[PDB]
């Protein structure tokens, strides 16, 4: 109830015997982590604003008490967002191509028309040519 | 969305969900305040965590 | 008359003989909790200008008295707007494509029609030439 579903798998990877600080954890109350904690809410917004994180993100950031967990909601949220402003430019770019196809398709065959227009007028002026020489 | 965590992170949710609710359960600041009255009258501080 | 439809049902699960305590969930007068409560309060009022948020649910925000009730009601409208916002755009997207799609066949339908019209005037040219034969 206290811990996650990947947070209680993490007792079958082995050796969690051995002390946090052997695995490059410390409990840290100093300038340093206060320091990090203030510039990761102040990015946090700045990127509120501007459209780059959502108001579902940034509720998960002020119930985290992790620096790295709100770390990697920014991380997770910037690549979300600029994977879907990146295929919006390419369906916008295709959009204006398939519209350049459209308007080319129908003007050759606009083209392809007014050839076989022309050339009925021209052998039907060989059949009346033909009939009044009998 | 744990394919972009890493190993170290997974760790560091996992120890600050156990820290985060044990300090707020026990209240664990009221429990170091006591300890400090020992430090002056004393020089001694001293906790079992079992 | 003091809880909710939801509120009243937990008691139907087996887990409310033991502590709150064992699920999570403790009482907090700390600046953890109160600066919470700060920080949902302000998103609240972001999110209420630029069109992010109702009135209808700030109303529900103030008489919320739940950090984590006010914290799934802003989630809960800002998906209600991203999803009405992304529908608006597909709409007007298919909009300006079902009429560059009936001005295409109504140019073809010009394009149709001449190659039919002149065809007839062929037609019957040759009728034309039979007749003044005889
Ligand atoms: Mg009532």
């Amino acid at each position: 109830y206290i811990l996650s579903d990947t947070s209680t798998r993490v007792m079958e990877i082995d050796g969690d015997e051995f002390a946090e600080a052997d695995y490059g954890l410390v409990v840290d109350n100093s300038n340093g982590t206060q320091e990090l904690q203030q510039k990761l809410d102040t990015l946090a917004q700045a990127a509120l604003q501007t459209q780059t994180l959502s108001f579902s993100t940034i509720t998960k950031l002020y119930t985290s008490s992790s620096l790295a967990e709100k770390q990697r909601l920014i991380e997770k949220d910037e690549k979300q967002i600029r994977e879907r402003q990146a295929q919006a430019q390419k369906e916008q770019l295709e959009a204006q191509q398939q519209i350049a196809a459209m308007q080319q398709q129908q003007k050759e065959a606009e083209l392809l028309q007014k050839e076989e227009a022309n050339i009925r007028d021209n052998q039907t002026k060989i059949i009346i040519a033909q009939i009044q020489s009998e | 969305d744990y394919y972009t965590y890493e190993w170290q992170d997974i760790r560091e949710v996992r120890a600050n969900e156990l820290l985060n609710h044990y300090i707020k359960e026990y209240d664990i600041p009221l429990i170091f305040n006591n300890g400090f009255m020992d430090a002056m009258t004393c020089g001694e501080e001293i906790y079992q965590c079992d």
